[PDB]
């Protein structure tokens, strides 16, 4: 992993709808399949950096662990950001459609 | 501007006065940049003892140097 | 180049495979400020509000 | 529709001259540039923080406005 | 009523930062409490970063006044 | 028991001080422009940042007007 | 209900104020003609460009007033 | 009723408003000509444009002065 | 508990009128800069203080309205 | 009695006037200290006793208009 | 019997008037100041009796709202 900063700075300007009209303006004369291989490069680029730098080269990350720690964070951070989101919303759902449990709930007996 | 850039309104009106000079038309123009030509000699002192001579043909080098 | 009548982009190149061929040394660049701090900042506060 | 509306647009009246405020900010903004352009980013950084105040304000009356329609 | 005069603005600088600290932080806190979604999470991020810097003022005024009525000749 | 109808026109009355400060955003444009006309985007681009401002204002005690009116 | 009408008058109110934004936008056009009297125009398009906004201003005001008078 | 005449009398305030935007404009009209009599019958032109817009949003306020008077 | 909310909304006028002043300050902070940019500093501090004057009479009608509004 | 909550809000409502005061004269000391510096020391001196005036009028201000919440 | 203290504070909302008279008449003085330091004297000479008016004035815009206060 590396490039964490430049990532978040990529999604600040996607948000940002002046890039949107500078992204309308650039796909003037332009492909799927053309934005397709430029991401499906960059991806490349990413990945290939990291398995060239990681022969000779440590972050400030580095750790026993190497790269595997770095990625249970990226992992856990995701976790914590959209699924817990989503539990507690649908938490609020079925306690207002059923109960709290409601979802856990016996059959009714016959 | 001048006041605030360190410059004089002497400085500015002939920096401004050459340009206008060079907007000027030919057989004019001609006679204006003949007038105005620039030839010096500076020559510093200091209790005698001459620091430096340096020469000057040009009004913008001779209002910076 | 000039020591042996090839062309500069040539000899760019040149240079630049032989200093990657040795890349344990850093190599220096112009300096940069960061970019895009404030949308990095309002996205990280999102990130905290909704993990935590 | 009884006094709370009364007041919350009685509330209203202070745009009027928060409006007048940010208008001579940007008028002098204008002036100074059209006097020294050279010193711009300075000007507009002044000016911004003269909105952080005028601007703040009038979202304080609005608030109020609102706090005084659902007292 | 110079006495009166000056201690009502010694007290008004003393607490202009307890001010901008306190009541603006309460109303931020209760925007907090009430949003849930994003957008308005993300938008009220520079809110609060401008109400760092309003305070940063603040301190940096009663710095100011302070100096002005501590400073005495003899 | 049109009391909706009054807060309304009273909540309105801030457009005297908005057309006042735009009007005088407007008049340091003409000035500054007839003073330096080589300098006209950067003051109308400021006067157009003042009158985004103004008219924010504006819509908002307009906005309130309806509010108050209709609620 | 005459009562309707008050309203009304005093959504008027608004209208001075927007003369007098008017007012000083002429009077920065006259000016600014008599200290540069060679262009005319780019202060002519600043001052149409103004009472484009104050006109609407104005013509809202009388809106509202009307539909606060009958309803 | 003669509740109406109150309203009146409140559609009488926008006049007095439009009394300084016309004594600005007239007073920019008696600098610039002072200053720069070559160009006089420009601006007192400039003045009837202005004077375009002030002379109605005078009688207008007038006529409503009347029908929410009679109505 | 009617005519607490009035009587904040009356209050509110100062800030309005408060506005008014803190405008001026700074349009006149910014025509020092422009008309001597070699004097930042010793311009910004007598800005500050009189924001803060005015900014002490905002903070005190504002307390007023919080107190009429409950008490 | 509600009035005396009304009372004081409109013994404020001269802060717009106060505040307004206040400003133009930091404004004119701004000026002072943008056209010549060397004498801030007497400027500030000035401003000083014009606060020493200004004040205590806003301090009556308030005074009055707490003396007529209670009394 | 609120009658008196909205008397008294209507009398009272007429020293913001003063309070910019004092404002306008500080800011001549501290900029004629700093256009000649040498006449000082004068500019205090006459400023004082300004005050002498002004605040006498002010006294007045005191007094008559305590007598409406009890009388």
């Amino acid at each position: 992993g590396f490039h964490f900063q430049q990532y978040i700075a990529m999604a600040g300007r996607a948000i940002n709808p002046v890039q949107w009209t500078r992204a309308w303006r650039r796909m003037e004369g332009k492909s799927a399949t053309e934005v397709y291989r430029d991401a499906l490069a960059w991806t490349n680029n990413q990945f290939a950096q990291i398995s060239r730098a990681s022969q000779y080269r440590a972050w400030w990350w580095q750790n026993p662990l190497g790269m595997g720690l770095v990625l249970y964070g990226t992992y856990k951070a995701w976790h914590m950001i959209y699924m817990v989101r989503k539990q507690k919303k649908t938490a609020q759902l079925v306690a207002a459609a059923y109960g709290q449990g409601g979802q856990w709930l016996n059959p009714v007996p016959r | 501007m001048w006041r605030s850039s360190g410059v004089s309104f002497t400085r500015y009106a002939s920096e401004m006065a050459a340009l206008l000079r060079q907007c000027l038309k030919e057989p004019y123009r001609t006679q204006a940049m003949q007038r105005n030509q620039i030839h010096l000699k500076e020559t510093v002192y200091q209790q005698g003892q001459v620091l430096t001579r340096e020469t000057f043909n040009d009004i913008k080098k001779a209002f910076e140097a | 180049a000039v020591l042996f009548d090839l062309t500069e982009e040539d000899c760019y190149k040149y240079c630049i495979r032989q200093r990657a061929a040795t890349p344990e040394e850093l190599v220096e660049l112009k300096y940069t400020k960061p970019k895009n701090l404030v949308s990095s900042y309002g996205l990280c506060f999102l990130g905290v509000w909704f993990g935590l | 529709a009884g006094v709370a509306s009364l007041s919350a647009a009685i509330a209203l009246m202070s745009v009027g001259g928060v409006a007048q405020g940010i208008g001579s900010l940007f008028a002098a903004l204008v002036s100074g540039t059209a006097r020294n352009p050279s010193i711009k980013e300075d000007l507009f950084t002044y000016t911004l923080i003269g909105m952080g105040f005028l601007e703040f304000l009038g979202i304080i009356c609005v608030l109020m406005s609102a706090v005084l329609l659902y007292s | 009523r110079f006495y009166f005069m000056y201690m009502a603005r010694t007290t008004f600088q003393a607490v202009r930062p307890l001010l901008a600290f306190s009541v603006f932080g309460e109303v931020m806190k209760l925007v907090l409490a009430t949003m849930s979604s994003g957008l308005f999470s993300f938008l009220f991020s520079f809110v609060l970063a401008f109400e760092v810097f309003y305070f940063f003022l603040q301190c940096y005024i009663s710095y100011t006044f302070l100096t002005m009525f501590f400073t005495v000749l003899f």
